[PDB]
């Protein structure tokens, strides 16, 4: 019975409670599942091309505002006139502009040079950055075929090529596929084969952040197991500078003097940043490296502000408060905010007042206010993804970056509260009892205000074990071109010469699991970091020394062929058995299958090399009754080893006695059947 | 007395179609707490049973909300909103008002629903080398019939056993094996079925 | 997460003891009352018994068919539930289950195929099926225990293949009838893993 | 100031003079009035809506994508009302060429 | 406590069941809640307004 | 949705009967056991009693201070829970509550201010506060019952205004002390709604 | 016996800050079912109490997830994750094991946390027209003090003083006390406090 239903009811109470404990953690993962930053890829103003080089721009306080690009064929002579109202002229005399957005690798993807010429530089910088953000995550970019992986890339329509009405000479039908923000999310999903939702957001100076908010939703609801979010503003023609000049809003120097009294305009910059978003449960279950965690992102509009361009105060507060409420975090839980900091003399005051309202009203410690645009410039639709890059790197390095051109804090902002500390000096941000949290704000010119909360990656990665092994795992690297093959060994050699002490097995695992099998492959089995960087120094020039090189287009399945007699030496299985645990196991298995019918156990005979196999009227394995069983014993074991290391035969071929091995390894006969 | 709790058998459900399984209950299972004390169990063929719905209407976690449930004081109804191809097996009307639960219930044969076919009555005399081996097994094979509501007679019965496979996927029928284990002498002294696929018995002998 | 993996299958005669362990992982073992369920092959389930939680204390209640034969115990520090089989007989040939509650069997172990049969391990008496004039088959009479695979044309013909379930005779042996239905001279092979009695067969009307 | 998101489906189109070739009165509105981003922004600003004003772009499926994202912003709950749809008006003869 | 052996734990089961119902309905109100089309505005070819 | 709105407040003397009804809407009334809670003003709650569900049947259990005085009933067809007050006394002056369970008070009625006082309805003895040399106030002693609002400068001064709670004397009357704290000649007005005794006051040290 | 349930009966908590309220249970409330039998109740000042957490840890529906809960066999802990301007009231640690439930407990004064201020001891002699009206009420007013852990003495003794302490306002977040010394005719011809805002008693008379 049930103590008169006492057990019964309680037994039902133990299920309605356990179901409630499971139906409430489902809501908590449907609305507030912490989504992680698996990997980070960026092309930002200056020399920045990787997230680690971008930290070499924030930590040493370098400004990326250098000057206008000359690669793009910009006129540069009608761009500047003494008259500020002359049509066709720009006001900023510089800004951080990408020096590599003009160039692209067409042959790497399935893109023709004719097609790639018409591809928007915004779009051609999301295919390479899609490849980078996947290789940095340890996820082979070609492994994500027909998989749910949504793409959320934010752009601005802008203008790259000629008028679509007039067409072109060489580029006629691919002008469309270039100058369309739509395909700027579908092209990435097509080249990488991603089946996940390909949304191309458009939200002016907040596009990227907004995109991540959407992506966050995708992972929280579960539409896409992987999210691919970020934004870009690549600047192909000087038109956009010419016309923000018409509102007299660009800083003549092109510098984003965020929260500064010398703010004479919001300036401009062109750049790109990209993120790989995955829910923390999926990211850690699949082993994907977690760099930081987005907890909550909110997106709102300025409403009826003082025009479409002017920002709104209360709406900005309502988005930096909603993100906290949606993330389950608060004003005191954020240690350092990354505000928009567009740089105009009007946006910054109201923007700082909003920060002083949601955060500064209730602060235990001074909030470390920063702005990535100070070091870079206003990257427009790439702002919001550059800001999250700044916070995560500040989190991974334990240091808060400087806000350049912020020594003279703005006189129009009341800093007397002290709850907000402008980051004019590098403030240490060490890991402690409080989980490190940050906030990135982007307020676009369209009026859409967005804010995201970035918690530090939960420090559960610690606890890894250490060991040593004799397995010289091959250092496999592949490229789409011979020159790229010679460049993927030079960059790796530089990385293993500028980041020394990285274990060889760790390097092989990342090079093998994390790099796509591209149709120009070079592979070698290193024994030391000096015998490897020497091979990596010969592979960079093209000399195949101690390595294997081969172009292998349209090739993915091995056949195992089985030679007959001819290796009369028979002195190699000893070294393989002593160093391979399987070769001391599978060889034992086949020998123990040969013994019931042929009493000769191979292992005592194997340790007898050819040097000790010629005394008692014998030669190097010439006894047919003795050579054939020991030929087979090594023969089946070796085929098991290629299958134990992951190579399966597509076909089997047996010259004379390989037919016996065809019986065993192909499943036609068992080990006992084949050995007999 | 023991409450009688039995669930109607022969439940033909086809993918994409809403069904409804009810149950009988002699003594009322609506306890004084206001909660029914019956459960709904599904034994997946070749796997363990699963908790679908407890307390008459409350569903378990893990199983999707497709298993909706309700009922009156005595009459109960599991409203399976929809069946897909994985939703096949045996449903159980286990009550929970009187431990012991030694009888879980005959169980409901939930089957992929399809129109009625013609059972292929195939009489098979035993091999003669079996007759010189010491036994005799004449088999009246039934193939491609649904639903499985027929037993094979043995005239000119009592030595017949039962052997029926579960449903396949692309054909969704049943197959029956009426094995008539026999002895030496009695071999030289017919099988028919009463399946709803036909009306008149089909009599074919060895 | 929760797992209730079992262990303790085997082949026994009527009248000896057998072991059944229920491995508990993922939860507090002393909270729920461990129960044991028996599933006759292909037909209705039958419940064996349960032990109440040591917090409850209570007693160990069993089914009417296992009075004085089976006993159930539990422990927290090592977290294994016990179903002890003593004086086993023929009916006990079934797949037993470990359920997570005396009245609410919310969880369900994978199932241990406990077999109590009087037969011995030997090859099958493969007996063919001469077609009347149609379908072609072949019997697997007289084999034990129950691992079995019967293919046609040596795993080449798969359409119309009906591997009929095991047939329980009173002698403790099994019989299988794999038959294909196709107009025509076919090959059926039965492989009994424990005994290595590999029989190949040719059939004609 | 009521939560109401504007989700407008847009394919970027070339309307007037080039961004580097601003007109006589249409100087700084050749992008503040044409950029797809501000199409939903103008709706949110003129109507006073304070919610997710996101301009989506997925080619000919952009309207249904805007509808889906607006629904998903309603399902979770970020704007009490949601404004979903899409438009293709072709000012120049560029696309059809 | 007083009557039979359940009038306090049954209240907890009632509350837990109601909480599960209000929490599973929240799941279906967060991923499967019907979204009504309040009105349509359309500008289409052929003079449609 | 669920509502448990109440009704039955009033002003009584010690020794008479009062009515308390608990309106049930949104649920099955016969499932939960209706309970009644009493909250002394500004201090600790005290539980009165409950009635068990008619499905349970049971009995009506009350607090030790209300044996032989209060009784509780219930009905489904008209869905009202009853707390009957008989032989009321001084302690009963409190805001009673209607709770949705004998052991699990998951819901909570808004509260009926049941008052059992021996006083009568009359105007207040507004007595001022001459500052020592500071803050200026005006006591509102000897008033009954308890609707009250005391403003300063006739609702013009709102900073530093402290409308002190009711003060329970043994005579059944009330006393309020509204005082403002500001250096200086201030106006305080007390309005007793039931009696229309509208007193205006000028205060000096 | 009766299980003694006692919590730190005061929790100064400030908006945006995580607090933690515990409870004493003299006996063991961890019942044999494996579930604690303790309730967490919050009486909102000027509104009805609310069910926060039942069975020791299970939160109720409707209330935010802020109220998280757990505990040992005897020791319990309501982990209020965070407090806001709304989260201020009385929290009751009610055991639901041995019915009756007469005592709900003294309750926990949860207060907006702020540093310690100086109580403004303001002695106020009663008006003379009151002295010719038949009564006498000298009031020792306390304003802008927190926390409220002081009672006013009446020397030169006590026993005729009643308390009229107000609640906590929003923008100032202090308390105000009214020690009313109802008196008689002849005895008319000093008050001090022991608040932690000061150390030495401040003696001022009428």
């Amino acid at each position: 019975m049930a103590s008169t239903d006492s057990e019964k009811v309680a037994e039902y109470l133990r299920r309605a409670t356990l179901d409630l404990r499971a139906a409430r953690q489902r809501i908590r993962e449907l609305e507030g599942e912490p989504v992680a930053v698996v990997a980070m890829a960026c092309r930002l103003p200056g020399g920045v091309s990787t997230p680690e080089e971008f930290w070499e721009l924030l930590s040493e306080g370098r400004d990326a505002v250098a000057g206008l690009p000359t690669d793009r064929g910009w006129d540069l002579d009608s761009l500047f006139h003494p008259d500020p109202t002359r049509s066709g002229t720009a006001h900023q005399r510089g800004g951080g502009f990408l020096t590599e957005a003009t160039a692209f690798d067409p042959a790497f993807f399935g893109m023709s040079p004719r097609e790639a010429l018409a591809v928007d530089p915004q779009q051609r910088l999301m295919l390479e950055l899609s490849w980078e953000v996947l290789e940095r995550a340890g996820i082979p970019p070609t492994s994500l075929q027909a998989s749910p992986t949504g793409v959320f890339v934010g752009l601005i329509p802008q203008e790259y090529g000629p008028r679509l009405a007039e067409g072109g000479e060489g580029v006629e039908g691919y002008l469309m596929t270039g100058t369309t923000t739509s395909v700027a999310s579908g092209r990435i999903a097509y080249t990488l084969g991603l089946e996940g939702p390909a949304i191309s957001v458009d939200t002016a100076c907040s596009s990227s952040l907004v995109a991540v908010h959407l992506a966050c939703q995708s992972l929280r609801r579960g539409e896409s197991s992987l999210a691919m979010a970020g934004g870009v503003t690549v600047m192909p023609t000087p038109g956009m500078l010419v016309d923000f000049s018409r509102m007299n809003s660009l800083a003549p120097d092109g510098r984003c003097k965020a929260f500064s009294a010398g703010a004479n305009g919001f300036g401009m910059a062109e750049g790109a940043g990209m993120l790989l978003l995955e829910r923390l449960s999926d990211a850690r279950r699949n082993g994907h490296p977690v760099l930081a965690v987005l907890r909550g992102t909110a997106v709102n509009s300025d409403g009826a502000s003082n025009g479409l361009s002017a920002p709104n105060g209360r709406a900005q507060v309502r988005v930096i408060q909603q993100a906290l409420a949606e993330s389950g975090l608060g004003p005191a839980d954020i240690d350092a905010v990354e505000a928009h900091g567009t740089g105009t003399r009007l946006g910054d005051p109201i923007e700082a007042r909003a920060l002083f309202e949601a955060y500064g009203r209730d602060r235990e410690q001074p909030l470390h206010l920063g702005s990535v645009k100070s070091n870079l410039g206003h990257t427009q639709a790439a702002a919001g993804v550059a800001g999250v890059i700044k916070m995560v790197l500040a989190m991974r390095a334990g240091t808060l970056p400087r806000t350049l051109h912020a020594s003279e804090r703005s006189k129009e902002i009341d800093w007397s509260s002290g709850a907000i500390s402008l980051l004019d000096e590098p403030e240490p941000w060490p890991a402690g009892a409080r989980p490190r949290r940050a906030g990135v704000s982007s307020f676009g010119i369209s009026g859409t205000n967005a804010h995201a909360i970035i918690e530090e990656a939960p420090q559960v990665v610690e606890g890894e074990r250490v060991e040593a092994g004799d397995v010289v795992a091959p250092w496999v690297l592949s490229a789409s071109s011979a020159e790229g093959l010679r460049a993927q060994a030079a960059r790796l050699a530089a990385h293993l010469r500028e980041h020394p002490g990285q274990d060889p097995r760790d390097i092989a695992y990342s090079l093998a699991t994390g790099r796509a099998a591209l149709p120009h492959r070079a592979a070698f089995a290193p024994v030391d970091e000096s015998a490897a960087l020497r091979v990596l120094d010969g592979l960079a020039t093209g000399n195949a020394d101690g390595a294997a090189v081969g172009t292998s287009r349209a090739q993915q399945r091995a056949v195992f062929v089985f030679p007959g007699q001819g290796w009369q030496w028979a002195g190699m299985a000893v070294d393989l058995l002593d160093t391979s645990p399987v070769f001391a196991a599978a060889l034992r298995e086949c020998a123990d299958a040969l013994e019931p019918h042929l009493d000769f156990e191979v292992i005592p005979f194997l340790r007898a090399e050819a040097a000790r196999r010629e005394q008692d009227a014998a030669l190097s394995t010439e006894r047919v009754d003795v050579v054939q069983p020991v030929m087979f014993a090594v023969m089946v074991s070796l085929a098991s080893m290629w299958r134990a290391h992951g190579v399966e035969p597509a076909a089997v071929i047996g010259h004379s006695q390989g037919e016996i091995a065809a019986a065993c390894v192909a499943g036609a006969l068992s080990l006992d059947d084949a050995a007999r | 007395d023991v409450v009688m709790t039995q669930s109607p058998l022969s439940l033909p459900v086809t993918p994409g179609e809403p069904a409804s399984i009810s149950c009988r209950s002699s003594q009322s299972l609506l306890h004084s707490n206001g909660y029914n004390y019956l459960d709904w169990y599904l034994q997946k063929p070749g796997q363990s049973p699963q908790l679908l719905i407890y307390l008459g209407s409350n569903r378990a976690s893990g199983v999707p909300d497709r298993f909706s449930g309700s009922g009156s004081g005595t009459d109960f109804t599991l409203k399976i909103s929809r069946v897909e191809a994985e939703d096949v097996g045996v449903y159980y009307c286990m009550q929970s008002l009187q431990t012991p639960r030694l009888t879980f219930g005959p169980g409901t044969k939930v089957d992929i629903k399809r129109t009625v076919a013609a059972p292929s009555v195939f009489i098979f005399p035993p091999s003669d080398e079996q007759l010189k081996s010491g036994t005799a097994s004449v088999v009246c094979l039934l193939n491609n019939f649904y639903p499985r509501g027929a037993k094979v007679q043995w005239k000119v019965s009592g030595n017949s056993q039962e052997s029926v496979t579960e449903q396949d996927s692309k054909d969704s029928t049943y197959s029956l094996s009426s094995t008539l284990t026999l002895s030496k002498a009695d071999y030289e002294k017919a099988c028919e079925v009463t399946h709803q696929g036909l009306s008149s018995p089909v009599t074919k002998s060895f | 997460e929760v797992q209730l993996v079992q262990s303790g299958g085997g082949l026994v005669q009527p009248g000896r003891s057998l072991r059944l362990s229920c491995t508990a992982s993922g939860f507090t073992f002393g909270d729920y009352a461990m129960s044991w369920v028996r599933q006759a092959p292909g037909k209705g389930l039958e419940w064996v018994g349960f032990i109440r939680s040591k917090a409850y204390g209570g007693t160990t209640e069993y089914a009417a068919s296992v009075k004085g034969r089976f006993t159930i115990s539990r422990d927290d520090s090592k977290s294994i539930a016990y179903l002890q089989m003593n004086s086993l007989k023929t009916e006990d040939t079934a797949v037993y289950y470990c359920t997570r509650g005396g009245t609410l069997f919310d969880y369900w172990g994978q199932g241990t195929l406990v077999t109590v049969s009087s037969a011995s391990t030997k090859g099958p008496s493969v007996f063919p099926l001469a077609p009347s004039s149609a379908a072609l088959g072949c019997l697997v009479k007289d084999y034990f225990p129950e691992p079995v695979t019967v293919s046609w044309n040596s795993g080449a013909l798969t359409s119309g293949v009906h591997t009929f379930p095991a047939v329980l005779q009173s002698s403790g042996l099994y019989s299988l009838s794999s038959v294909v239905t196709v107009p025509s001279t076919y090959i059926c092979n039965v492989n009994h893993k424990p005994s290595n009695t590999k029989v190949d067969k040719k059939v004609e009307p």
